[PDB]
């Protein structure tokens, strides 16, 4: 019925899945063994899990996902973790070599001999699939191995399936932090590949995750654990409509139809308000007005950009927990008559409202508080142009000095694709400033 | 010790677990002592396991020490 | 039955080797250890066989009487 | 309200069993490891025997360590046997309540026929 | 000396009483095949460490199972 | 025992491991019958009254 | 799976391999006999990255060892670990060399290259999927250079996809005992610059300076020197065999590391070296870890990066750390001297982190860098060559060998290209 399929590529895409299921087991209460208790749900596989798991006759819930990596280390690690029985062994596909962060290396040298297996697995899931709304894809623009494989297999599956949406959740490059010098290269390669075939691509950056972590969570030694925990909670929030019931419902189809204005520009942002520490929530108050004020607070976003320097296109806000439309509409009207937020003269409204009764849940041993009213914020803005405006004037320099290019040319590519990515990016910006202009 | 706390817990016009002075006590239990029984099981297991692993550590150290001493 | 027979023959062989007294001492070592393990086995077996009567014997009479030698220590 | 309370009770007991087996697995693995090292200890004392004062004192200390290691092992299996017996009891009780009660409760009547076709 | 403490690159043991310094020869040629010895003496000279059938039936056919068997009655 | 020793065991509470009835093919009364007269005679009179 | 086959050359290599193998052995936890000892498992599962299995739980090295001097082999054989090696592989020569470069590269190797090649290719077939080779040898030493240039020239063509790491020892800038050592250096480097992909270059003087500054311990052993370098090898190879993210392929590093084909040489560095008593006078915290880590005295390979500027750096860390402290430390130092870097490229740091430390110390790190500081060494040697070749004394031996000066001519301008190109980019 209302089910989707998950894919992870590159070694950046594996911790995040690991955490996503470490959570996703809990809201239906499935032990690492994989069995609902004797409470009467087991059978052919119909109940709210159905969107996530296919628990067949043996009573074992089955993730509808694929984890493909190119180095056996982490895949065998998780195969030796607790959840090895939970996962399907060959749904964890392992390669033997690294992409060297060389996009073309990963896209032509090795990409030809695993795509067959992965697409065959996709078919043998899509057969049993019923609703097949689409896919949730995890890669990384700083793809250590994710980039080229993602581009190639995404092109193949895009041409093979032309009747559904595609969601991409990418960790965007850290603007002033780099663990890789080939990062600008493979980042822009992936961009000018994907922008024409991603249906909804969302960005997130990790420096700002840390910044939030030591602003309001009050913790000074966080890690991947907390990072991925909150990110997984975000994706849980955006799938809660499919997960549970409520007053009224929303769906990714509506997200597409109303959020993205036009063709091409489909690069929105996400935001979460009630990330608060235990003591801080203990003797303070939370409600709709303040959570909305804190969400539109500019620094609480997870991309280093200034909406005050930007101009707004669209906004979809999802409330999870218990609320009333009275306060909903009152507060959103207050924000509508707020002053700093420069909405374009185009859109008189910009607000897609969704509600669900079931509150978000905790992870055992985690860090977030015991919240009753959560909210997720998706937004089309013109403020993101700064990231590309920064990237281009680094890449032009490092390419006019054309260091490291020997790698790529000796493995087969040449400067033409780089040159083309240049003007693809240029067209991106050029569209953005003019749509921002009244 | 336990005497004072049982007196404190069971004194009012509400219910009463017959936690007698001595001799066999009543088979029926209460939620608090039930949870306590669980926690006691868990801590007993922890203690035993940690003791064993400690022993194995100093055993290994002693084996190495004596072997090298003899090899001298 | 079969464990007991094995035990008895083992003891006899050990004894003969004893009155006979390098490899000989080595074989003494193996036989000694084997006797130890066999004794452990037979004692555990008798312990287990004790508790069977619970399903048959009249209630007032049942009392185990093999190994109420409480061995656990730490507590 | 009876229904709700009953459900909560059952869920909590299920969680208890979860925790129990989680413990049992690594308990057994530790037991095995202890036995391995003790066998290595017998072999090592024979190795120490090979080169035949200080030696005598060392040998006596080693044999004392033999004793306390064996003691630890025995306490281990006592804990184990306790754990299995309690496992059996808990599972049987969960079967009892998860079968009889709600299956007979489905027979509960309906409001209109309690009103007597009002 | 903890007889196997963490052998950090920083510190290690050191000895002084050794006098006899000779190197054992375990490698030589001797013939067409080059020949390598098992080394025995170390620096200065010191000790190193080296069926389902039917037993009672066999399926005799019935004929023989009842051949020449008569009960006699008066 | 209350003390250094303890056996957590389960004793039978005898009513079903029994042959209570009466008949000639049972009157030989092998002395291994757990036939404590209290509850049996109490039964006798109690069925007598309940009848 | 992914595996490595180790090559050992020259009289340096004799003890280098000894120390290095015993380090990795007692790291994974193997007895001197060769039987496994299970305390940590991940090491056991990943031991196949280097070792080859022998029946009865014994784990033979995948080493191939060669020299021409037999006494070094005999000493290695007699050492407290040499028994772990296998007599199958001790290919050797039938005389000495006098570590003349021309002899070492042309006459003697002719009859031994076949045997060494056959052994190594048997090993290569046996293993599954090779990342590449690592060689421990000398560039200033004679016979190691003579054999090594031959073998490295031989192997590249068959295996032109593979990581041909070369790890050597550089002559002293002050005194080297060996006198034709210059000519060894020039002839070795002439092939090595074209042929290798990565080369680590380290020198003894700074080791002695390290002994005085931080070891403080008066009388060292060359064994302890080899320990101080075996730490660097252990570090640089940690990441392959252990879990916890860090994309660890040395090629994953190299593409990130080197900008141009003629830039292969790098300058190592180690992490906490604690003095006699500072162990409890130091707060073992990541800030001061990095403080000592990137220093003018912690460095020990060739010379101070002060004289020039850096192109690229790579730091590996081993221990229960987090992103933040290392990331913001890098930002702090980036601000501290945003000048001595190259505006050529921003964010010229590579960072890698693995969670399972070595034993003895909880936190650890290893440094490697590519900075504009090789000109010192290569200038020095270039003027030495011009001075010596001015009247070409002692070149009679090479004339007899058949060496003639046109090879000197071809090499010297290659080093001229090196110097000019290094200076050209950064200035
Ligand atoms: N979400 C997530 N991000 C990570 C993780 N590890 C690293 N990252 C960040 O995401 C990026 C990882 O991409 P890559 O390093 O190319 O990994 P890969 O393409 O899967 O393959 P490799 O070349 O082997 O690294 C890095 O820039 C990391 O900073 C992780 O475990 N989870
Ligand atoms: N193994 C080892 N090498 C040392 C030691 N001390 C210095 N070295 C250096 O290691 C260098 C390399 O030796 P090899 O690689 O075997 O070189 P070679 O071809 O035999 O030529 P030569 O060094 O001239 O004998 C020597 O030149 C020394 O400078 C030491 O104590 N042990």
């Amino acid at each position: 019925m209302r089910e989707c399929i998950s894919i992870h590529v590159g070694q950046a895409g594996v911790q995040i899945g690991n955490a996503c299921w470490e959570l996703y087991c809990l809201e239906h209460g499935i032990q690492p063994d994989g069995q609902m208790p004797s409470d009467k749900t087991i059978g052919g596989g119909d109940d709210s899990f159905n969107t996530f798991f296919s628990e067949t006759g043996a009573g074992k819930h089955v993730p509808r996902a694929v984890f493909v990596d190119l180095e056996p280390t982490v895949v065998d690690e998780v195969r030796t973790g607790t959840y090895r029985q939970l996962f399907h062994p060959e749904q964890l596909i392992t390669g033997k070599e690294d992409a060297a962060n060389n996009y073309a290396r990963g896209h032509y040298t090795i990409g030809k001999e695993i795509v067959d297996l992965v697409l065959d697995r996709i078919r043998k899931l899509a057969d049993l699939c019923t609703g097949l709304q689409g896919f949730l894809i995890f890669h990384s623009f700083g793809g250590g191995t994710g980039s080229g494989f993602a581009s190639l297999l995404m092109e193949r599956l895009s041409v093979d399936y032309g009747k559904k949406s595609k969601l991409e959740f990418a960790i965007y490059p850290a603007p002033q932090v780099s663990t890789a010098v080939v990062e600008p290269y493979n980042s822009i390669l992936t961009t000018h590949t994907t922008l024409e075939h991603s249906d909804c691509a969302f960005m997130v950056d990790n420096e700002a995750i840390y910044d939030i972590c030591r602003r309001n969570l009050d913790i000074e030694r966080p890690t991947y654990t907390n990072l991925n925990r909150l990110i997984g909670q975000i994706v849980s929030s955006i799938t809660a409509s499919l997960r549970f019931d409520g007053a009224l419902n929303v769906d990714l189809t509506e997200f597409q139809t109303n959020l993205v204005p036009y063709p091409r520009i489909h690069f929105p942002l996400a935001t979460y308000a009630p990330v608060i520490s235990a003591e801080k929530a203990y003797h303070e108050q939370l409600s709709v007005a303040e959570i909305t004020n804190a969400c539109f607070e500019p620094a609480n976003q997870m991309v280093k950009c200034d909406p005050r320097h930007g101009k707004y296109m669209a906004c979809c806000m999802l409330y999870r927990g218990d609320v009333v439309p009275k306060d909903v509409n009152a507060a959103i009207a207050t924000i509508k008559t707020k002053r700093t937020i420069q909405f374009v003269d185009w859109c008189p409204t910009g607000f897609k409202v969704g509600i669900n009764y079931q509150p978000p849940t905790v992870v055992p041993g985690g860090d977030l508080a015991k919240v009753q009213r959560a909210v997720c914020m998706l937004s089309n803005t013109t403020a993101i142009a700064e990231a590309w405006a920064r990237l281009d004037h680094k890449f032009d320099l490092m390419y006019a000095k054309r260091a490291f290019v020997h790698w790529y040319v000796g493995e087969g590519m040449e400067e033409g694709e780089f040159s083309e990515a240049r003007e693809d990016l240029a067209a991106l910006e050029k569209d953005y400033e003019e749509v921002g202009v009244d | 010790p336990r005497k004072e706390y049982e007196v404190a817990c069971n004194t009012g016009a509400y219910t009463s677990s017959g936690l007698a002075t001595a001799g066999f006590r009543t088979a029926k239990y209460l939620r608090d002592e039930w949870f306590q029984n669980s926690y006691a099981r868990y801590h007993q297991a922890f203690a035993d396991r940690d003791y064993s692993e400690r022993q194995r550590h100093e055993s290994g150290q002693l084996v190495a020490e004596t072997g090298a001493l003899a090899q001298r | 039955r079969e464990m007991e027979s094995f035990y008895s023959e083992l003891k006899w062989q050990e004894k003969n080797t004893l009155e006979e007294i390098d490899a000989l001492f080595k074989h003494l070592a193996r036989i000694q250890a084997d006797i130890a393990c066999k004794t452990n086995t037979l004692l555990l077996d008798t312990k287990c066989m004790d508790t069977r009567r619970k399903l048959t014997v009249p209630a007032e009479k049942f009392v185990p009487q093999v190994d109420t030698f409480t061995r656990t220590t730490n507590r | 309200a009876v229904n709700s309370a009953f459900s909560s009770r059952c869920q909590e007991l299920d969680d208890s069993l979860q925790k129990l087996q989680y413990h049992l697995r690594k308990t057994l693995t530790e037991i095995t490891d202890q036995e391995h090292q003790i066998a290595a200890l017998k072999q090592a004392i024979k190795d120490k025997e090979a080169p035949l004062e200080e030696l005598n004192m060392s040998l006596r200390a080693l044999k004392e360590k033999l004793q306390d290691a064996e003691q630890a092992l025995r306490n281990l299996e006592d804990s184990r046997m306790s754990l299995e017996k309690d496992i059996a009891v808990k599972t049987n009780s969960l079967f009892i309540d998860r079968q009889k009660c709600m299956t007979h409760r489905n027979r509960y009547p309906s409001v209109l026929q309690l009103a007597g076709y009002q | 000396p903890v007889h196997g403490l963490p052998f950090l690159p920083g510190s290690s043991f050191t000895d002084s009483t050794k006098t006899a310094f000779h190197r054992s020869q375990t490698l030589n040629y001797r013939n067409g095949y080059a020949v390598v010895r098992r080394p025995t003496m170390g620096i200065g000279g010191d000790r190193l460490h080296y069926l389902k059938q039917a037993p009672l039936a066999e399926f005799v056919p019935a004929h023989v199972a009842f051949d020449k068997k008569v009960l006699k009655f008066s | 025992p209350m003390g250094r020793d303890a056996a957590g065991q389960v004793w039978f509470t005898g009513l079903t491991n029994s042959e209570p009835g009466d008949a000639w093919y049972k009157l030989p009364r092998a002395l291994d019958t757990p036939y404590r007269e209290a509850h049996t005679r109490w039964h006798g009179c109690f069925q007598s009254r309940q009848r | 799976m992914r595996e490595i086959v180790h090559l050992q050359a020259g009289q340096c290599g004799n003890q280098i391999g000894a120390k290095f193998w015993e380090v990795i052995s007692d790291e994974h936890g193997i007895d001197p006999t060769g039987t496994y000892h299970g305390d940590s498992d991940l090491q056991l599962e990943r031991i196949n990255v280097y070792y080859n299995e022998a029946t009865g739980g014994k784990y033979v090295p995948r080493a191939v060892l060669v020299d021409l001097e037999p006494g070094t082999m005999d000493s290695v054989r007699s050492g407290p670990f040499g028994q772990i090696f296998r007599p199958d592989n001790f290919v050797f020569g039938q005389s000495g060399a006098g570590n003349n470069w021309a002899k070492g590269h042309y006459t003697e190797g002719a009859e031994l290259v076949d045997s060494v090649l056959d052994v190594v290719r048997k090993e290569a077939e046996s293993c599954d999927c090779l990342q590449g080779f690592q060689l421990t040898h000398s560039l200033g030493g004679g016979t190691g250079s003579g054999m090594g240039t031959l073998l490295i020239s031989k192997i590249r063509e068959e295996y032109p996809d593979r990581i041909m790491n070369t790890f050597s020892v550089v002559p002293s800038p002050k005194v080297s005992d060996t006198v034709v050592e210059p000519y060894n250096a020039t002839l070795s480097v002439h092939q090595l610059v074209e042929n290798t992909d990565e080369t680590y270059c380290i020198d003894n003087e700074a080791l002695y300076d390290i002994c005085f500054r931080t070891l403080k311990l008066t009388t060292p052993t060359y064994g302890d020197l080899n320990h101080l370098v075996s730490a660097t090898m252990s570090g640089v190879t940690t990441c392959l065999r252990f879990p916890g993210q860090l994309n660890a392929d040395l090629r994953k590093l190299a593409v990130n590391m080197v900008p141009f084909p003629r830039l292969h040489f790098f300058m190592p560095g180690f992490a906490p070296l604690t003095s006699r008593g500072s162990q409890q006078y130091r707060a073992l915290t990541v800030p001061e870890l990095t403080q000592q880590m990137f220093d003018a005295k912690n460095m020990m390979a060739a010379c101070d990066p002060r004289h020039g500027r850096y192109l690229t750096v790579a730091a590996v860390f081993r221990g229960r750390m987090s992103m933040k402290e290392v990331d913001e430390q890098m930002l702090n130092v980036q601000n501290k001297n945003s000048s001595y870097f190259v505006e050529w490229i921003p964010n010229n740091v590579k960072t890698a982190v693995c969670d399972i430390p070595p034993r003895g110390l909880k936190m650890s790190a290893t440094f490697i860098g590519n900075s504009t500081a090789i000109q010192e060494l290569f200038k020095r040697i270039s003027e030495q060559f011009t001075a010596m070749f001015r009247r070409k004394a002692f070149l009679h031996w090479y004339t007899g060998e058949g060496m003639d000066e046109m090879e000197f001519t071809e090499a010297e301008s290659n080093m001229n290209d090196l110097v000019s190109e290094y200076q050209q980019y950064q200035d």
